[PDB]
């Protein structure tokens, strides 16, 4: 029980938010399909 | 006067699908095109005649 526990696998990931300019390409419907960041690359 | 949206136009019928939180449609010029009727839920395209 407490002295040795067997449980299923799980994972949780944490990131961190930084201020950026984004482009959002809306579909024919209201769903957002693609997004492009600007501070990543010279091409970006 | 649909909820504070004064203007003149023709309230036709359109075939666009709204998300449950999105209410006002728009365009490039930031002028409202699609408004969902407050009392009954549907789509009414707004075009000036
Ligand atoms: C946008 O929404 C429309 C319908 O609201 C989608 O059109 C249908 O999509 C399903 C799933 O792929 C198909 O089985 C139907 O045959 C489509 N209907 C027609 C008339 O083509 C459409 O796929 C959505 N996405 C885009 C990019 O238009």
């Amino acid at each position: 029980s407490s002295s040795g526990w067997t449980a299923g696998a799980a994972a949780y990931y944490v990131g961190y938010l930084q201020p950026r300019t984004f482009l959002l390409k809306y579909n024919e419907n209201g769903t957002i399909t693609d997004a492009v960041d600007c501070a990543l690359d010279p091409l970006s | 006067n649909f909820n504070g949206l004064k203007g003149t136009g023709v309230l036709t019928e359109s075939n666009k699908k709204f998300l449950p939180f999105q209410q006002f449609g728009r365009d490039i010029a930031d002028t409202t095109d699609a408004v969902r009727d407050p009392q009954t839920l549907e789509i009414l395209d707004i075009t000036p005649c």
